[PDB]
């Protein structure tokens, strides 16, 4: 059973420019089925039972 | 009071002060020092009460986020303020007015 | 019968929203005995003139978990207008309505982050999956 | 030498108070792998 649970992340340094760009052109690839979309061609392809 | 009641209490710092001998504001000192609560209990006289709070403000108890309550007795009087008492102080008295 | 429902005298003071969300903020009555909220609970106001409750919960225990290690004080009150915030030509209603009006300073519940909210807000790090 | 650790990367504190994290692109755990054993059959003859 899962134990750890913590996502992933695109880090930057801190400080930068695009730090608030960024986290907001991931919020938005989760509402329009985009990541759930990429989810499906690369992860989520079945081959054993 | 404590042990029968639901809500919550914390009770820290119970140590009294003994001041009957001299140069005794060094060992007030530590003995004032020791006080981490945002709330502090005193129980004294009029002519006592302005001693203690000559030292309370030397460490800076006194002002914002520390309130003092005392008996009624500390004050005195009504109108006969020694201004020897921190700002916001907070007591019960005797009804006189009504 | 105090003339002063609470003290007037109060950066450590924050006010703080929420809301009643079944399993994470659960307001209970305050008890009749005494009238004061009991143990485990952080005692929370409400708008109609006020009148006293007590709240607990995940979304609490969060808080009195949180403001021990950054050392502030808090309290809370309940919202009265909307819940979780919508916009209505330009005005935002609840919890995510009072933090712009300057009136919040922080809103602790059951929120959503998305991105129509956080061009007004800037939300914590996410510690729960939804 | 970088500017963007396009990766998978934990969000940790240790890490995050260096670097500066984004909102998680995914949502994971920690598990165990362990080999499958045979899952075996005692069919051959019906005098069992
Ligand atoms: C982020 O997007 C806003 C929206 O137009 C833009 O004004 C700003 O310059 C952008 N900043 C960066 C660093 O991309």
């Amino acid at each position: 059973e899962l134990f750890f649970r913590s996502g992933f992340g695109i880090g930057m340094r801190k400080d930068s420019p695009w730090k608030q760009n960024v986290s907001l052109s991931i919020l938005k690839s989760h509402e329009n089925g985009f990541m759930e979309d990429l989810d499906k061609t690369w992860v989520r392809y079945q081959e054993c039972d | 009071t404590i042990e029968n009641s639901f809500v919550g209490w914390e009770l820290e710092e119970v140590l009294l002060l003994d001041m009957s001998l001299d140069d005794g504001d060094s060992k007030i000192q530590n003995q004032l020092k020791k006080l981490q609560s945002p709330i502090i209990l005193l129980y004294c006289t009029k002519e006592e009460a302005t001693y203690i709070f000559e030292v309370a403000n030397s460490v800076g108890l006194t002002g914002y986020g520390y309130t003092w309550i005392v008996p009624s007795l500390v004050a005195g009087d009504t109108d006969t303020v020694p201004a020897e008492f921190p700002t916001g102080l907070i007591s019960v008295s005797y009804d006189e007015w009504d | 019968q105090m003339k002063y429902y609470v003290w007037p005298r109060m950066d450590d003071h924050l006010s703080i929203v929420t809301l009643e969300e079944a399993p994470f903020v659960i307001v209970e009555s305050v008890d009749p005995l005494s009238g004061t909220c009991m143990r485990n609970t952080v005692p929370c106001q409400k708008r109609i003139g006020y009148i006293k409750k007590c709240c607990k919960g995940f979304c609490i225990d969060i808080l009195k978990k949180i403001s021990k290690s950054v050392k502030f004080t808090y309290d809370l009150y309940l919202v009265t207008n909307g819940k979780h915030g919508k916009k209505i030509n330009g005005t935002w209603n609840g919890m995510i309505g009072e933090v712009v009006m300057k009136r919040a300073y922080m809103a602790v519940g059951s929120l959503t982050i998305n991105e129509e909210r956080s061009e007004v807000v800037d939300f914590s790090v996410p510690f729960i999956e939804t | 030498q970088a500017d963007m650790i396009v990766a998978p990367l934990t969000i940790n504190n240790e890490r995050a108070q260096y670097i500066e994290f984004s909102k998680p692109f995914k949502y994971q755990g920690l598990t165990i792998l362990v080999k499958k054993e045979i899952p075996r059959s005692t069919l051959d003859s019906f005098m069992q």
